[PDB]
């Protein structure tokens, strides 16, 4: 029953707007891509001190609603409505451990929840889409944070809609 | 609803708003004058409900009744396996006066009939990505099983159907969700999900097998 919302108090939409998820205790830093392991092209996650707000998300569930509750699993994903090149997924990569990366392609129903914690909302991965949810916070490695799993300890968001753009 | 057309007024007077800080975020369908069935993807601890409706304007809309509803009963199956038997009913707190604006509708006993052609009714997105001022309706038509599964495996289950898929890109879409799909007179289906974006031609949308609810509807009704 409850609905996910922007730091407006308004819904969040099931993929039409975009949104900034913005640190409560980092509104000075915001989501990036970066090189992790040897590959060349930016592909994990991190949360950069010199990108703010960083780059917007859209959440997305198959269900045939315009809002985007807590209980529902979710794709994430960075750029338009209209490309799947910016998917979020969780990828095992030594030495960060389970890494958020983006990947182009996508299943109907995603792996993640928004759930509510603290001030804000945390990003939950279940792996499976089972019943066991693994909390997304930082890791520190190669002088970036990382967002990857690290249960317990979550990041914790406000989402603001991102009508600058 | 993609590709579709204002319903006649008042032709879907089964056609429950179900609206949050007066704004719609999904539908429902009176199935007796003191019930309400939507998918349990939509359910809130309470709701408001507008019957009798075109637009969503009930100051606008003679004939309209806007109902409190507290108690809602989710299928228990519900979302196992992931998306399956997505239906509740929500009891409104007062039974309804049907007119003929507001009316209940019978559910289909008999389960889909690959290739029919069917009618589906909502206030959700259009080809455009607005929101329609009145509630549309369209035409999509079943598909069989085999597609179905061929298509939605791993999480096609018989608690659901597709409809739709045509060239002609007719569908439902977002804020359409727990609102009617139409067989030969009888509510067959609610709408339920689908494959983003809507209207992709050989992609039907999903919708809630009601032929295999009946008895759940009828007991939790009579209880
Ligand atoms: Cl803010
Ligand atoms: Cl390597």
């Amino acid at each position: 029953s409850s609905v996910v919302v922007d730091t407006n108090g308004q819904p969040v939409s099931n993929g039409a707007d975009a949104y900034y998820l913005v640190p409560v205790s980092h509104g000075h830093a915001g989501l990036a891509l970066a090189k992790i392991g040897n590959e060349a092209e930016p592909r994990a996650v991190v949360l950069d001190p010199h990108h703010r707000p960083g780059l917007p998300v859209r959440f997305e569930s198959p269900l045939a609603i315009n809002i985007i509750k807590e209980s529902y699993f979710l794709n994430i994903k960075f750029g338009p409505s209209s490309s799947d090149s910016g998917v979020w997924d969780v990828i095992q990569q030594d030495p960060i451990g389970l890494a958020v990366k983006v990947t182009d392609t996508k299943s109907l129903l995603g792996p993640f929840k928004v759930e509510k914690e603290g001030e804000g909302y945390k990003i939950v991965y279940y792996p499976e889409r089972g019943q066991t949810g693994l909390d997304i916070g930082l890791v520190h490695r190669n002088d970036k944070y990382y967002l990857a799993v690290k249960d317990g300890e979550p990041c914790v968001f406000k989402i603001r809609k991102a009508t600058d753009e | 609803i993609i590709n579709g057309e204002d319903c006649s007024p008042h032709s879907q007077p089964w056609q429950a708003a179900l609206v949050m800080e007066n704004e719609l975020f999904c539908s429902g369908v009176l199935v007796h004058p003191q019930w309400v069935l939507s998918a349990a993807h939509c359910f809130q601890n309470s709701y408001t409900i507008g019957l009798g409706l075109h637009s969503l304007e009930a100051d606008q809309e003679p004939g309209s009744q806007m109902v409190e509803a507290s108690l809602s009963v989710r299928h228990p199956e519900y979302n196992r396996p992931l998306l399956a038997n997505d239906l509740m009913l929500i009891k409104l707190d007062e039974s309804v006066s049907e007119s003929d604006t507001i009316r209940s509708i019978s559910i289909a006993s008999q389960c889909p009939t690959a290739g029919n052609s069917c009618l589906v009714s909502g206030w959700g997105l259009l080809a455009n990505g607005r929101m329609p001022t009145v509630l549309q309706c369209v035409n999509v038509s079943v598909v069989s099983e085999e597609v179905c599964s061929k298509l939605y495996d791993p999480l096609y289950h018989p608690s659901m159907f597709c409809a739709g898929g045509g060239q002609d890109q007719k569908d439902s879409c977002n804020g359409d969700s727990g609102g009617p799909l139409i067989c030969n007179g009888y509510l067959q289906g609610l709408v339920s999900f689908g494959k983003a974006p809507c209207g992709q031609v050989g992609v039907p949308g999903v919708y809630t097998n009601l032929c295999k609810f009946t008895e759940w509807i009828e007991k939790t009704v009579q209880a």
